[PDB]
RNA sequence: UUGAAGACAUUGUCAGGUGGGGAGUUUGGCUGGGGCGGCACAUCUGUUAAACGAUAACGCAGAUGUCCUAAGGGGGGCUCAUGGAGAACAGAAAUCUCCAGUAGAACAAAAGGGUAAAAGCCCCCUUGAUUUUGAUUUUCAGUGUGAAUACAAACCAUGAAAGUGUGGCCUAUCGAUCCUUUAGUCCCUCGGAAUUUGAGGCUAGAGGUGCCAGAAAAGUUACCACAGGGAUAACUGGCUUGUGGCAGUCAAGCGUUCAUAGCGACAUUGCUUUUUGAUUCUUCGAUGUCGGCUCUUCCUAUCAUACCGAAGCAGAAUUCGGUAAGCGUUGGAUUGUUCACCCACUAAUAGGGAACGUGAGCUGGGUUUAGACCGUCGUGAGACAGGUUAGUUUUACCCUACUGA
RNA sequence: AAUCAGCGGGGAAAGAAGACCCUGUUGAGCUUGACUCUAGUUUGACAUUGUGAAGAGACAUUUAUAGUU
RNA sequence: AAAACAUAGCAUUGCGAUGGUCAGAAAGUGAUGUUGACGCAAUGUGAUUUCUGCCCAGUGCUCUGAAUGUCAAAGUGAAGAAAUUCAACCAAGCGCGGGUAAACGGCGGGAGUAACUAUGACUCUCUUAAGGUAGCCAAAUGCCUCGUCAUCUAAUUAGUGA
RNA sequence: UUAGUGGGCCAUUUUUGGUAAGCAGAACUGGCGAUGCGGGAUGAACCGAACGUAGAGUUAAGGUGCCGGAAUACACGCUCAU
RNA sequence: GCGGUUCUGACGUGCAAAUCGAUCGUCGAAUUUGGGUAUAGGGGCGAAAGACUAAUCGAACCAUCUAGUAGCUGGUUCCUGCCGAAGUUUCCCUCAGGAUAGCAGAAGCUCGUAUCAGUUUUAUGAGGUAAAGCGAAUGAUUAGAGGUUCCGGGGUCGAAAU
RNA sequence: GGUUAUAUGCCGCCCGUCUUGAAACACGGACCAAGGAGUCUAACGUCUAUGCGAGUGUUUGGGUGUAAAACCCAUACGCGU
């Protein structure tokens, strides 16, 4: 998209540009990426506790 | 963009139009910038000068 | 620069006017007060909406302070202000200097 | 009514944080276009500067945002740079001595000026680097600021004294209004009347604006808008001709021998406007912007063809030169190309001009709007005279010119 | 003299107050670690707000004091 | 009209309803939701095959991590005639410390060294976190550049292979 | 007391940058701009000369073969260029 | 049927403010489409082109605030008479603009041949440019000559040698 | 002799505009009519005329009227002293 639209929107390459991760205190308009992210990247194991 | 910076032509002519007038000079100029000790006397001595023609 | 903690010079207080000794120190602003009036304007403007109301310097360039001097009179104890020249280091009372000594490695 | 929950939470008001999600706004100037750079933006020395004064350019060579309780003030004594000749270790250079020494030294810091019983060096005493306000010179509007000059009224320093001293030998070294703060008078005001705090005034300073007469301020736009500009860039044209291209003169040499058949170093005179710069005069209420295709005509600095001269011309081939532009000067591979390069034919494959001829003649490959990809750059929006792909080519029936009627 | 069919050399032909470029103390779309704010959200306090306990800590190395958080 | 978008596939993030994401001036108000993790919401990459390296210093996101740094209003204490002044206490956040790259992104330079020379497996160094692995290439990414070699042609700035 | 102006430009001489420029920048004066008229064919600025309306005379600068008003005047030489 | 690739064909004051012809993509579904219905302007809607939202879109249309502001462009209406400029100074977020001084007009006023003057003369100052100078200071610079090293160095004797 | 048309000699670019410089290959203008741009106001500066003068100003208002006129007027207030 272009940046009128969307947070990742724009650049003479398609790219995010800063951190996908977004604060939980971020405000609407803003929460598009990974929201209150622990982590990221994939995940080297099991999920279970 | 740029222009002409400074120049004297003309300047000349523009002042001899209402010519260059002599500073016109008085009997009795201004004791302005004389001694103080100088003017405080002379005070002193005119003054008696007045009381003596009378 | 270095300036002596004492100096003989003028004083204007009316039990004195002539030259009497002096103690010297520098002068320091002084606590502004939030009863001064324009304080107390500039807290009635800045209230309420519309942000910052009045200019906010940010354009320095000096480096330097000029230097003012508090003579206190040692009798009387009536005070002057004497403006020193701008200067990047002052001392009051410094060691005096030397002429004619080696100066070391 | 039945579960849960319970003075927690919820809700209200205020307080701190977070908050390009959103709002508003800003994002200097000068400038041989603008930008980058620089500061020619406040200043100082020498020169440019044309022997009064003034005087420009992004002229030339430099400097300023400090530094100093002495490097300020006064007095005294003394004399410097350098050179020579002498003295254990000691030598080119250590320290001592004599002679010469017009400053060839020093004087904080640029440069210029100034200075010898000093303005330099060393020593003694000090705080005129003070108080009160006026006048004056420079810059100038004869405003301000800065800086400086000479007095007055005080009080001081020094010196036997005359004197000298209101910072630095002189020429630069710096700052309004509002606000704050300090010193001074301990004075004026708080308006119904008092006292005491607090606040407010008057006079003199400091806190600073270097874009230095002094806004509080980041980008991008190829999605772009408006007012304008030929006051200003990107074509042509014009002036210029460095650069490019072409031609002379001289003749040291080369050429077996022999300067000049053919050449020609060191120099030096020109021409040209098919290079590219320089400039910014014309056009920004628009002169359609690369190349090719088509077609005409012109120049000659002649590649071929005609007729000749010269030769290091035996012949053949070739080379140099003259009159000559009458007549020709091509087919292709790669590239948008101009240019280049190769294959090939040929008598020969010369060079150029005509608004870098020619888009209401074409074409539209390039470039050069908006779509898209990559790389580098940028936090990002986005940038790239980097690569890549896709991207509307409008009108003549008028006048002239021309062709025919 | 008056002209007809053609034609695209010229009329720097016509079409639009140049989109390029600069200037303007003229904008707007977009961005951000620009200046100044802001919805929201979060944290505290007071109010809503009444009624009871029990411990464990702080205040004029251990260990005693009385009140108040 | 495309190489752009979508796409299946892959991967990451948040959330157990007193909730996540999102709406509304407010509300006894709404969407997801006739829903409940094989789900809803938010992103990235783009069928299969094969693989997916190293860097947590920065920016971000995140943490039953330390505490006595910073630290508002209210409250508390002291001084004062009082306005007030000063102090102590002091939430979250910041700061300090940990985690995280299928988060934004990053992945330099020099010297010596093998029995022709050359090259350097090897060694030493400098560097802000680390120093480009597997692959692939004058590629739609290479300035120099019409790179060099081969092939394709009489001749190739084109094409293909290296 | 008040208007307009606060883009200048050219020539001779002095003069800086630059290979130079119908280039850029200063000095003194005169001009053009704001200005016609005679001359330089033509031309903002050169030469002469500055302008109410007319008449006559005389001239400036420049000219007098013909275009074209005015000597195909006078005088001493020089020059022949496919 | 739906679409709109190429001819860069026609047309390009058109049949038409997007058409016509041929050629072409797709043609049983992520298909085409009627009607009803929902979403409304910093809003919507978007398999994403800043596309679309009634020939209007990088923020629709209508009215009003509004005769919005403009240091910028254009225009600015009768005659004669007299006088008649400036593009320079200083300051300014100043360089296409102002203020300021100058130049210009008007009104006069006080007087009436002064005080004067873009001029010469006499007298008297100041000046460091043109020229000149360098067997004068500073700096640059060509050539020999003579002299001297209690020392520089080449040649060669020379214990070594001022 | 005037006027007018024509002829002849010589001369004569298109106005308006911005501009150092326009006939310009700079801009506006096909033609004609009619319309079409320094105004009014509040407060002011200089100058001039007029009235009165250490004062001056009747007009807020009142009185009166042949009725928005004209005529008459106390106390204030303004400016000045
Ligand atoms: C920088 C600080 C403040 C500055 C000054 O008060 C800023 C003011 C100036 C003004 O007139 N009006 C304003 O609104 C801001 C000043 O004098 C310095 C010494 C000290
Ligand atoms: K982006
Ligand atoms: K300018
Ligand atoms: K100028
Ligand atoms: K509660
Ligand atoms: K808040
Ligand atoms: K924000
Ligand atoms: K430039
Ligand atoms: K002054
Ligand atoms: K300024
Ligand atoms: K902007
Ligand atoms: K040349
Ligand atoms: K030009
Ligand atoms: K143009
Ligand atoms: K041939
Ligand atoms: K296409
Ligand atoms: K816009
Ligand atoms: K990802
Ligand atoms: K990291
Ligand atoms: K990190
Ligand atoms: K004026
Ligand atoms: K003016
Ligand atoms: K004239
Ligand atoms: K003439
Ligand atoms: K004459
Ligand atoms: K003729
Ligand atoms: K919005
Ligand atoms: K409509
Ligand atoms: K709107
Ligand atoms: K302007
Ligand atoms: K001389
Ligand atoms: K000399
Ligand atoms: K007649
Ligand atoms: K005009
Ligand atoms: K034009
Ligand atoms: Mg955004
Ligand atoms: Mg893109
Ligand atoms: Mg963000
Ligand atoms: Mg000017
Ligand atoms: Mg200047
Ligand atoms: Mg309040
Ligand atoms: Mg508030
Ligand atoms: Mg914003
Ligand atoms: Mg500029
Ligand atoms: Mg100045
Ligand atoms: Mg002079
Ligand atoms: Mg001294
Ligand atoms: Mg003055
Ligand atoms: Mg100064
Ligand atoms: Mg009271
Ligand atoms: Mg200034
Ligand atoms: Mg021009
Ligand atoms: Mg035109
Ligand atoms: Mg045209
Ligand atoms: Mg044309
Ligand atoms: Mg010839
Ligand atoms: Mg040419
Ligand atoms: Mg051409
Ligand atoms: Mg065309
Ligand atoms: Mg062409
Ligand atoms: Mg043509
Ligand atoms: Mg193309
Ligand atoms: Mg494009
Ligand atoms: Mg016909
Ligand atoms: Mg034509
Ligand atoms: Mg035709
Ligand atoms: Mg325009
Ligand atoms: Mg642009
Ligand atoms: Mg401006
Ligand atoms: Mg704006
Ligand atoms: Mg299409
Ligand atoms: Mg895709
Ligand atoms: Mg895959
Ligand atoms: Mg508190
Ligand atoms: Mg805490
Ligand atoms: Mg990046
Ligand atoms: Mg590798
Ligand atoms: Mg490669
Ligand atoms: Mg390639
Ligand atoms: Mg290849
Ligand atoms: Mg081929
Ligand atoms: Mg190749
Ligand atoms: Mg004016
Ligand atoms: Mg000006
Ligand atoms: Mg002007
Ligand atoms: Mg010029
Ligand atoms: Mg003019
Ligand atoms: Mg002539
Ligand atoms: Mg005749
Ligand atoms: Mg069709
Ligand atoms: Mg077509
Ligand atoms: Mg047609
Ligand atoms: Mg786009
Ligand atoms: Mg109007
Ligand atoms: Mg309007
Ligand atoms: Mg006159
Ligand atoms: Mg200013
Ligand atoms: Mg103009
Ligand atoms: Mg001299
Ligand atoms: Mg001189
Ligand atoms: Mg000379
Ligand atoms: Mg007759
Ligand atoms: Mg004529
Ligand atoms: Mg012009
Ligand atoms: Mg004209
Ligand atoms: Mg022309
Ligand atoms: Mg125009
Ligand atoms: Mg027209
Ligand atoms: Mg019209
Ligand atoms: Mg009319
Ligand atoms: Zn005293």
């Amino acid at each position: 998209m272009n940046p009128v639209d969307h947070p990742h929107g724009g650049g003479n390459h398609q790219h995010i540009g800063k951190a996908s991760t977004i604060s939980r205190g971020a405000v609407s308009g803003q929460k598009a990426g990974l929201i209150a992210a622990r982590r990221t990247g994939l995940l080297r194991g099991s999920q279970k506790t | 963009a740029k222009s002409k910076n400074h120049t004297a032509h003309n300047q000349t002519r523009k002042a001899h139009r209402n010519g260059i007038k002599k500073p016109k000079t008085y009997k009795y100029p201004s004791l302005k910038g004389v001694d103080p000790k100088f003017r405080r006397n002379h005070k002193h001595a005119l003054h008696g000068t007045a009381k003596a023609l009378a | 620069v270095n300036v002596p903690k004492t100096r003989k010079t003028y004083c204007k207080g009316k039990t004195c006017r002539k030259h009497t000794q002096h103690k010297v120190t520098q002068y320091k602003a002084g606590k502004a007060s939030l009863f001064a009036q324009g304080k107390r304007r500039y807290d009635r403007k800045q209230s309420g909406f519309g942000g910052q109301t009045k200019p906010v310097f940010h354009k320095k360039a000096k480096t330097t302070k000029k230097v003012v001097l508090r003579l206190e009179c040692v009798k009387c104890k009536t005070r002057a202000q004497l403006t020193l020249k701008r200067c990047k280091h002052f001392e009051l009372g410094g060691e005096k200097k030397q002429k004619g000594q080696a100066l070391q490695f």
